């Protein structure tokens, strides 16, 4: 998961188009049980790419929000 | 005074517990499930 993790990082920063990088590299924050800091990278690339249609991280915010509670309102959107 | 006899007593008395049916959480609804959902490749 630390491995994976670094290898989505320099992924990304080769090549800052690939979503799939970043997306991993979510993924593997879940793994590592990074809860909050997955919600904090999640949200960093919603609102820089509020256009984007990956719809898998849509669908993974809307979970973390549900478990938030809180945030239900971003989860229904 | 005697005159039309009427008593008033206001009813606000509070019912008795509903006891409704309980609803079950979904197997997404534990964090362990959570966990090997969303870690899927």
């Amino acid at each position: 998961y630390v491995q994976a993790q670094k290898q989505f990082k320099q992924a990304e920063d080769s090549q800052n188009s690939n979503t799939l990088a970043k997306l991993g590299y979510a993924q593997c924050l879940i793994a590592r049980n990074e809860v909050g800091d997955a919600t904090i990278y999640l949200e960093k690339f919603f609102k820089e790419n509020q256009d984007s249609k990956s719809s898998e991280m849509m669908l993974l915010l809307g979970i973390i929000y549900s478990q938030s509670g809180k945030s239900y309102y971003k989860a229904i959107i | 005074r005697q005159d039309y006899i009427a008593k008033v007593r206001y009813q606000n008395d509070l019912p008795a517990p509903p006891c409704p049916p309980k609803l079950l959480k979904y197997e997404i609804e534990k964090e362990a499930p959570q966990k090997e959902f969303l870690k899927d490749s």
